[PDB]
């Protein structure tokens, strides 16, 4: 069912709009902090549609979608396993992801970079939803460093601070 | 206490701040400068699509599958075969 | 009370990327405009089997055609 | 966490069963006439329904009902009640099969140990 | 809100009027402490204490051994807030 | 954080600022309100006695046996607020105090906006170069006679001079940039 | 910003006179009682209540059960 | 390869014969279409190796290189456009042309067939590099560098100058191509123990290994910016390139003459990493850094397994990648600041935005950020190494800690924390700074996306 | 993720809404000031203390039970059930504290 | 080295007493204060033995010249001042003593540790029997060989 | 947007105390609910057996001898 696999690789594409926009010139001209909102919300809808699949019949896709390299006997590729842990999970994170995005626009008012911080924060979560959809554990360890470093980013959000540095 | 001096210094050197304080502030005109949800769910959709289901679709072994978890008593559609049901346990008790 | 907000200078650091986001998307966009229109219109070729005596070209046994240009044309 | 605990650390011992090798006696310590076990689902059944392992008890049978009725009314979650209830119970009266063997287990031993003073 | 100076001038001079020593119809801005309310030594480390907790920061102890006129609180909180 | 360390301490200043630290790591154990007014009331007593002991000795006895009650009466956690040290926001909004001599690099369309702000600007650059000579001349003629320095420096006392090395004082990155 | 009459605060009537009046009997006279007084003094007076917090809303929680449950 | 290399040489008149005023443009312009026809060697549609001419050939190990070679020209010249802009416009057109030469000469070295064809191009690149460094070098210590830098070098060459005639009149040629597909297998004597070392010390000793490293951190330190890139990029690299053609030959030998090496690599992998953790001059710490990142590569031609050298390849393209662009932006710092003092020059980010996020990617390429080929690099290393002892992952393990702690403790004293409160003010970033940065990662994230190219010969 | 979630947002809600007051300590009655972060605080509470029938309650109890009727060592399965009574002891600490308490927050009230 | 005299760099370990108090100028210090490393040959040389306190406790309120290193300019800076820095190692006063504290932490780690392995001699376990699998407890399921059958393993009623 | 104010119980807003009841007692109400149709909270539904009344004859404790 196409609309399955579609789904999961869908999710990533979405979230990751955010992030060449910050790129481009065209952030400054849309409001960051509202659109980021919105496009995870209709991630988390995005992500319903398969979980409802899951729970009619038990199926597990894994859909290798890119190769990186043959490497000889060990060949790499880039695939993201739809097993019960990983839909469920993509499901309840970025429900979450929802929620907090909205209350950074609240808490985070008045920074003068929030467009930084809600780019990170998306940054996060593709890098979480990699580590939780990852089939070869390659993909699995891009996932584990990745959430470490932006972590490192935003633990240490307000650099100045050294408490924050260390 | 404050020493005499010191307090004429720290008198002095809060009014200059004070003044610096206001000259930061912005005069008027100080700043001189010189539905869409379908487009970004839709749009990205139909390219997914066509890169799901005209390449991986088309390369083997991309989006492999489990089985439909098959119950006593339904049937296949491909083959057209009937599971054959369980038996009769009688136990309830429940 | 709008105040005054300190900042580094920043058109050093936008300047740059007008110029490079710029200058990439130059050439870039022409080249995406190649790789789809040729990927489109022209098309990856399908398999064949030598026909008994053709003893094929050295372009001849390269799927995708502007890779097969430029093995006709230099290589 | 029960008394059992007690009565064989603390205490008394070499009454109270191990736990592994809780069935040591033979099949019949005195049983007469023990029919094994019945399992009601074909090993294909089970391979079919894709039971996990670990699931394929001696309930698997009523838990492949389960499962039907969930796939089937799929988008009621809340309405294959009496099949859960039906596997739960299969659960309990093994539960309670496994209860029973070990206190016949721990029964047996004390017969030994009794039988043991019989002896001088 | 911002705090305006004539505000945080009136909060300094409310808190004391409510501790009990210090005479609720004279203290005056410009009415030191020591020497004019008359207030212990003792006392003006729990004045300045009372202002770090109406105002919620600390005033450093070499920079609050003197805060006694009862007004240079009310131009140091407001120095330090930045308040113009 | 404004005014000058002093060389050393005197008796009173180390015996008033730990009443500040003791009855501020007393509203950490009680964390309620009338029974902490209660138990700091009765602190001062502690304090209030022994106020007027002339023996020198004595007061330097019971200053030192209190700092080691204390240290072993202390909370782990005490209330330390925010913007102080240790405490969280103490650092936070330094990230957005730029030092001011940085608006100096901007390009000249950028400074292009913003017009009157450096108009005002520049008045107060000509009023800092206008008296850097008057300063430290005065900084130097009033300069010790002894070996003795202290940080402080003197006020103007004399009219049109700004009281002198200024320029960091006022001119500060505001404390919230924000 | 106006603020409250500096006078509207008071001890009595709130914990801090309790506090008062044993500080009292040691001669002690709690000076800076009045100004902790506005903790106590209004809106801010009423105990609260460990089981009232678990149970606020649990009024109309249980009408609601109530009439579903009949329909 | 003589596009490579003629149009190469061609840069020499152009810088002498062109404008004063126009010199640089036209050099730099030029050399990066050398590097457009540089690629072309990329274009390998099958396995047999391309042998251009008798005297040149370019292998998957050396076409990678090469192509670095003729990249970093371009960069090396817009580096050093600034320091060097105060010559005398005789002094520059010697520098620009002493640049074109190092590539010219190191296209030629890393693009040879004749093992001693390396050897004397091998150690002409001194030549040019010690006057990089010693000429144009701001320290009063450039003389002692240099010197550190020629014997160290010289002192390993003459043994290897004795030891290819030597297996010259052995076998009868000096062709790469013959000598690997001719029976040389060396007879574990005792002799021929040191022909082994003979052929090793000097590719070693340019490769910092543990024992005789010393000269890379006195040389970088005084060197300019190009020298230094040139230094940690090409020049390191080399010895690295000769070990892999070199242990063709010598075959039975490097199973039990390498555990010396190994160790002292490994345990010198550890020592060099956590000397970066406390080293006040940023230069030396980026320096150490290169020790220790290719105190692997050392670790992992000698170990010899297939997936080693694919991990050396993969590892020695992109380190040197990332160390320029590391040692690149420590030289934007230390002419704005004018000193190379970690400590000093706090809190760039509040004043120089950008160059901070080039910062934070050079310190992610130097640590290993999973989808970089710097990650794939070490993990492959890291594998074999554990299939030589399983042992081994605890000492490749102290490094991966200690890696981490100093590429963020660069990022976290350098471009965080509160600004330095009045140092010359630092003016802002030139658009030169920021595209030599971004030439020098663009490539790296380009390379990333299909590591397959930089896979080495195994 | 779901309660804990509420929890520190409502936290977020209080540091916020106070002067970035990051302190139980100084922080008291919420529960008449802000009635809707108090209600989504005791909610969290409640759920993070297992209150039966709320999210907590579906999936915890059934990993607590496992424990009881497992085979496993006595330190650990008597540290994991005082380890929930101490999740209710820290949850009541903050609700005693942060919500069911006299006012303790700076004068000003905004 | 603009402006740097080999005088006003350090030097070797001060012999005589005035090379002592020479060496205190240079390093503007109090002549009764510079106290040299200590003469071993490891390499200090004259630089001054400043307190192993670290920046961590270094008045906080107080306006110093480099704010974040909590250190004026001028002031001998501490030869492990790359480790003393208030990012890294603290020598910051604890309220409880460093004995007591490293015997009590480790304390609790040995008593868990050790309770650990009293529980894992006395473990907990309900009074259940052995679970039974059905078949031969799943012999070919479990990925037995389909061609070897197992010897029987059989289970009974109650 | 609020009005600050000094040492008095800050205003409240219609819409806030509604919100914060109305979730609380939605809670309430659930936790009621399913209380009702679901009480297996307590004893599950399954009743713990005596394992100590097992007749002798139902374990197969052969007769002592
Ligand atoms: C699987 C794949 C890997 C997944 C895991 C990856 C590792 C984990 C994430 C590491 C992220 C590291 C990081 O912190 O970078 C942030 C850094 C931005 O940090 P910042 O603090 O906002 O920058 C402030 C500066 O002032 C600059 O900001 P500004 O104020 O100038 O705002 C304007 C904007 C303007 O942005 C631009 O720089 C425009 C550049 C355009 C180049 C192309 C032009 C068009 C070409 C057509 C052909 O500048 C930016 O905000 C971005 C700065 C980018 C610096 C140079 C980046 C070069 C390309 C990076 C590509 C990364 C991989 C592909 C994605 O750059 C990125 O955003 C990198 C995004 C990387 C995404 C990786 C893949 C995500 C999952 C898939
Ligand atoms: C209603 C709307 C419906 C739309 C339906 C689709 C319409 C359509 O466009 O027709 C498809 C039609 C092509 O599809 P087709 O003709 O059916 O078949 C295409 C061929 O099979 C294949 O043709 P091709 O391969 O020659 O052309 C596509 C190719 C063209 O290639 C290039 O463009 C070369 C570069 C040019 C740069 C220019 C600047 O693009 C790529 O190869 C992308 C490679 C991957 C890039 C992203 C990086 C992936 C790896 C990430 C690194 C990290 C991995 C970690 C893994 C970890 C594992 C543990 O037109 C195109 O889409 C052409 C796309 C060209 C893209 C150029 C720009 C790429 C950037
Ligand atoms: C991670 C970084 C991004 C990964 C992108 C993966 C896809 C890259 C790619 O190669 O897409 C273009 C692809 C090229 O064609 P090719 O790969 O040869 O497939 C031929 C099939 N017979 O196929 C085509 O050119 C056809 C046109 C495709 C146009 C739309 C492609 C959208 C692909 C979205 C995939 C998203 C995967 C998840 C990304 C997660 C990012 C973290
Ligand atoms: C000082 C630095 C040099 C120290 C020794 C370096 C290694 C030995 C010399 C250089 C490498 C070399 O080629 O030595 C091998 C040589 C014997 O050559 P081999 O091929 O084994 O011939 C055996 C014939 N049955 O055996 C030798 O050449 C021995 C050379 C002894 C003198 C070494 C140089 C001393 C310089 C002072
Ligand atoms: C050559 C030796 C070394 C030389 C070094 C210096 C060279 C400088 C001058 C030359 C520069 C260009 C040549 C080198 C870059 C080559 C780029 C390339 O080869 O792209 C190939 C890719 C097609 O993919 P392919 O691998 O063929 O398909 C796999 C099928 N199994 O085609 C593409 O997909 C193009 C896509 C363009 C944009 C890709 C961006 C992807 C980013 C992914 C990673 C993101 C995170 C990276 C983190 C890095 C952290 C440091
Ligand atoms: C909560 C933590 C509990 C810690 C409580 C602590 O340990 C117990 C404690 O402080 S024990 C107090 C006794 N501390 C003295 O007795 C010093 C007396 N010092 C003098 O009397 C001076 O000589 C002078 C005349 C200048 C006073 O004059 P002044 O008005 O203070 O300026």
């Amino acid at each position: 069912m196409n609309i399955f696999t579609t789904s999961i690789l869908l999710i990533f594409i979405l979230l990751l709009s955010p992030i060449l926009i910050s790129m481009s010139n065209l952030i400054k001209h849309i409001n960051f902090p509202l659109y980021t909102t919105t496009s995870i919300k209709f991630s988390f809808i995005i992500s319903l549609l398969p979980l409802l699949m899951f729970f009619h019949n038990n199926m597990e896709y894994m859909i290798t979608t890119w190769h990186w390299v043959t490497m000889n006997s060990m060949e790499l590729k880039m695939s993201f396993k739809t097993d019960f842990f990983s839909i469920l999970f993509t499901s309840v994170a970025l429900f979450v992801t929802w929620s907090i995005m909205q209350f950074s626009s609240w808490y985070m008012h008045s920074d003068p970079n929030i467009n930084r911080f809600i780019k990170y924060l998306t940054l996060f979560l593709i890098t979480m939803l990699i580590l939780t959809s990852a089939n070869n554990m390659f993909q699995l360890f891009i996932g584990w460093e990745g959430v470490g470093i932006m972590s490192f980013l935003l633990i240490g959000w307000w650099y100045g601070r050294t408490d924050a540095n260390t | 206490g404050y020493t005499p001096d010191e307090k004429l210094r720290l008198q002095q050197l809060r009014e200059l701040r004070r003044r610096w304080l206001k000259d930061q502030e912005l005069s008027p005109r100080e700043p001189v400068l010189p539905l869409f949800a379908v487009s970004h769910v839709l749009i990205p959709m139909w390219f997914v699509h066509y890169y799901v289901k005209y390449h991986m679709a088309t390369k083997p072994y991309t989006i492999v599958s489990s089985k439909p978890r098959i119950f006593p008593g339904d049937t296949i559609l491909e083959t057209g075969e009937v599971i054959p049901p369980m038996r009769d346990f009688p136990d309830q008790h429940h | 009370k709008r105040l005054f907000v300190v900042k580094p200078s920043l058109y050093y650091d936008a300047r740059f990327l007008r110029l490079m986001k710029f200058y990439l998307m130059l050439t870039g966009i022409p080249v995406i405009i190649g790789i789809t229109l040729v990927n489109i219109f022209i098309g990856e070729a399908e398999l064949a089997e030598i026909p008994e005596g053709y003893i094929p070209e050295h372009w001849e046994y390269y799927k995708h055609p502007i890779s097969r240009w430029i093995a006709r044309n230099f290589y | 966490m029960g008394a059992h605990l007690t009565r064989r650390y603390l205490w008394d011992a070499s009454v109270e069963p191990d736990p592994e090798k809780i069935p040591s006696f033979p099949p019949d310590l005195g049983f007469p006439e023990r029919k094994e076990r019945v399992m009601v689902a074909t090993q294909q059944e089970m391979m079919d329904a894709q039971l996990t392992l670990q699931q394929r008890d001696y309930c698997a049978h009523y838990l492949i009902r389960l499962l039907k009725c969930k796939r089937d009314s799929f988008p009621n979650f809340l309405a294959c009640k009496h099949e859960q209830h039906d596997w739960d119970y299969c659960e309990h009266l093994d539960y309670v099969k496994r209860m029973k063997e070990f206190e016949r287990e721990r029964r047996l031993l004390q017969r030994k140990k009794r039988r043991a003073l019989k002896e001088a | 809100p911002p705090l305006t100076l004539d505000g945080i001038k009136d909060r300094v001079l409310y808190v004391l009027k409510l501790y009990d020593k210090i005479d609720p119809e004279k203290l005056s801005v410009n009415s030191h402490f020591m020497k004019d309310l008359g207030l212990d030594s003792l006392d003006q480390v729990e004045i300045i204490m009372a202002m770090e907790d109406e105002f919620g920061f600390e005033i450093p102890d070499i920079d609050a051994e003197k805060l006694m006129c009862p007004q240079e609180i009310v131009d140091y909180i407001a120095d330090k807030k930045d308040v113009y | 954080a404004f005014c000058a360390p002093p060389a050393y301490l005197t008796h009173q200043q180390k015996v008033l600022r730990l009443y500040k630290r003791a009855l501020r790591h007393l509203e950490s154990w009680c964390i309620h309100r009338d029974k902490y007014r209660y138990f700091a009331c009765l602190m001062r007593a502690r304090f209030e006695e022994h106020k007027n002991e002339k023996d020198m000795m004595r007061a330097t006895q019971l200053l030192r046996e209190a700092e080691e009650e204390f240290w072993q009466n202390q909370h782990p956690q005490p209330y330390i607020f925010p913007d102080s040290p240790g405490g969280t926001s103490f650092e936070r909004y330094e990230c957005y105090k730029v030092p001011e001599w940085c608006l100096d690099y901007w390009h000249p369309s950028e400074k292009a906006m913003y017009p009157d702000y450096f108009s005002k600007r520049e008045q107060w650059k000509k009023l800092r170069m206008e008296s850097w000579d008057r300063e430290v001349k005065q900084l130097q003629e009033e300069t010790s006679p002894d070996g003795i320095m202290t940080e402080a420096l003197p006020p103007a006392r004399r009219e049109g001079d700004l009281p002198p090395l200024w320029w960091h004082i006022v001119t500060r990155p505001r404390e919230r940039p924000t | 910003m106006e603020l409250p009459d500096y006078r509207q605060w008071k001890i009595e009537g709130t914990p801090l006179e309790t506090v008062q009046k044993k500080l009292a009997a040691r001669g002690l006279r709690d000076p800076w009682a009045r100004n902790e007084a506005w903790r106590y003094m209004g809106g801010f007076a009423g105990n609260i209540t460990f089981p009232s917090v678990i149970l606020k809303g649990f009024k109309w929680g249980f009408a609601a059960f109530v009439v579903a449950l009949g329909a | 390869m003589l596009k490579i290399i003629l149009p190469s040489l061609m840069l020499l008149p152009l810088t002498w014969l062109s404008s004063p005023k126009k010199t640089w443009t036209n050099v730099t312009s030029y050399s990066f279409l050398i590097s457009l026809t540089s690629l072309t060697l990329l274009w390998q549609t099958d396995e047999n190796y391309k042998n251009f001419s008798n005297m040149f050939s370019s292998d998957p190990l050396s076409t990678p290189l090469i192509i670095l070679t003729a990249w970093l020209l371009p960069l090396m010249l817009m580096a050093s456009q600034n320091h060097l802009k105060k010559d005398n416009n005789v002094l520059q057109k010697l520098y620009i042309s002493m640049l074109i030469s190092l590539q010219i000469l190191l296209i030629m070295t890393f693009s040879a067939t004749e093992l001693i064809m390396f050897y004397i191009l091998f150690e002409a690149t001194l030549i040019p590099t010690l006057i990089i460094i010693t000429r144009w070098g701001n320290q009063t210590e450039r003389l002692n560098a240099g010197i550190y830098f020629l014997f160290y070098t010289l002192i390993g060459s003459i043994p290897l100058l004795i030891a290819l005639i030597l297996i010259q009149n052995h076998v009868g040629t000096l062709n790469l191509m013959i000598l690997s597909f001719t029976t040389h297998t060396l007879d574990a004597s005792w002799s021929n123990n040191l022909l082994w070392l003979a052929c090793m010390m000097a590719f070693l000793i340019k490769m910092p290994l543990y024992g005789v490293h010393l000269w890379l951190p006195k040389a970088h330190v005084e060197a300019p910016i190009a020298g230094s890139m040139i230094l940690a990029a090409i020049l390191l690299k080399l010895g690295s390139y000769g070990m892999i053609r070199i242990s063709i030959i010598l075959d039975p030998l490097t199973k039990y003459m390498a555990y010396p090496f190994i160790l002292l690599s490994l345990w010198g992998m550890i020592m060099t990493s956590s000397i970066c953790l406390r080293q006040t001059d940023l230069k030396s710490l980026i320096a150490y850094s290169s020790v220790s990142h290719m105190a692997l590569v050392i670790a992992s031609i000698m170990i010899q397994t297939p997936w080693s050298f694919m991990g050396a390849t993969m590892l020695m393209i992109a380190h040197g990648l990332t160390s320029s662009l590391l040692f690149c932006l420590a030289n934007s710092n230390y002419e704005r600041i004018h000193s190379r003092t970690m400590i000093m020059a706090r809190g760039l980010q509040m004043v120089f935005p950008l160059m901070a996020t080039w910062w934070l990617m050079a310190s992610l390429a130097n640590l290993a950020l999973p989808p970089s080929i710097n990650l794939m690099g070490e993990l492959f290393i890291t594998m074999s190494l554990f299939s030589w002892s399983n042992f081994t992952i605890i000492l490749m393990g102290i490094n991966i800690i200690i890696t981490g702690m100093y590429s963020m403790y660069m990022i976290i004293t350098t471009q965080r924390g509160k600004l330095t409160n009045h140092m010359i003010n630092l003016q802002p970033s030139h658009t030169r700074e920021l595209t030599l940065m971004a030439l020098h990662m663009i490539p790296l994230i380009l390379l990333t996306t299909s590591p397959k190219l930089i896979t080495g010969l195994t | 993720a779901f309660f804990k979630a509420m929890l520190f947002m409502c936290s977020g809600s209080i540091i916020h809404s106070l002067a970035d007051e990051q302190d139980i300590r100084k922080m008291g009655n919420i529960t008449k000031i802000m009635p809707f972060t108090s209600s989504c605080l005791v909610i969290g509470s409640l759920a993070l203390t297992g209150m039966p029938f709320l999210t907590g309650f579906y999936s915890k109890d059934l990993i607590i039970e496992a424990i009881n009727t497992c085979n496993t060592n006595a330190w650990a399965l008597l540290i994991t059930l005082i380890a929930t009574s101490m999740t209710a002891m820290y949850s009541m600490r903050i609700i005693y504290f942060v919500t069911m308490t006299k006012p303790r927050f700076p004068p000003l009230i905004s | 080295a603009f402006h740097m005299t080999k005088d006003m760099l350090p030097g070797s370990y001060p012999r005589t007493p005035e090379e002592r108090a020479a060496a205190a100028k240079k390093y503007n210090m109090r002549v009764e204060d510079y106290e040299p490393y200590p003469d071993d040959g490891m390499g200090y040389g004259d630089y001054p033995m400043l307190p192993n306190r670290s920046q961590h406790e270094r008045d906080p309120w107080y306006q110093w010249d480099h704010s974040e290193l909590r250190m004026n300019w001028g002031e001998p800076i501490h030869w492990d001042l790359d480790m003393y820095i208030r990012n890294r190692v603290d020598t910051s006063p604890t309220p409880v003593s460093w004995d007591v504290m490293c015997k009590h932490l480790f304390g609790f780690v040995a008593f868990m540790v050790f309770m650990f392995w009293v529980g894992h001699v006395f473990p907990s376990y309900q009074p259940v029997g052995p679970k039974q699998y059905p078949y031969n407890n799943l012999y070919l399921e479990r990925g037995g060989d389909p061609t070897k059958e197992p010897e029987p393993v059989v289970h009974y009623d109650i | 947007h609020i009005q600050p104010r000094y040492r008095e119980f800050p205003q409240l807003t219609r819409s806030q105390v509604i919100q914060g009841e109305f979730l609380s007692s939605l809670m309430w109400f659930w936790i009621l609910w399913r209380f009702w149709h679901d009480s297996d909270a307590v004893l599950g539904h399954f009743s713990y057996p005596d394992p100590s009344q097992w007749t002798d004859e139902e374990l197969g404790i052969p007769p002592d001898d």
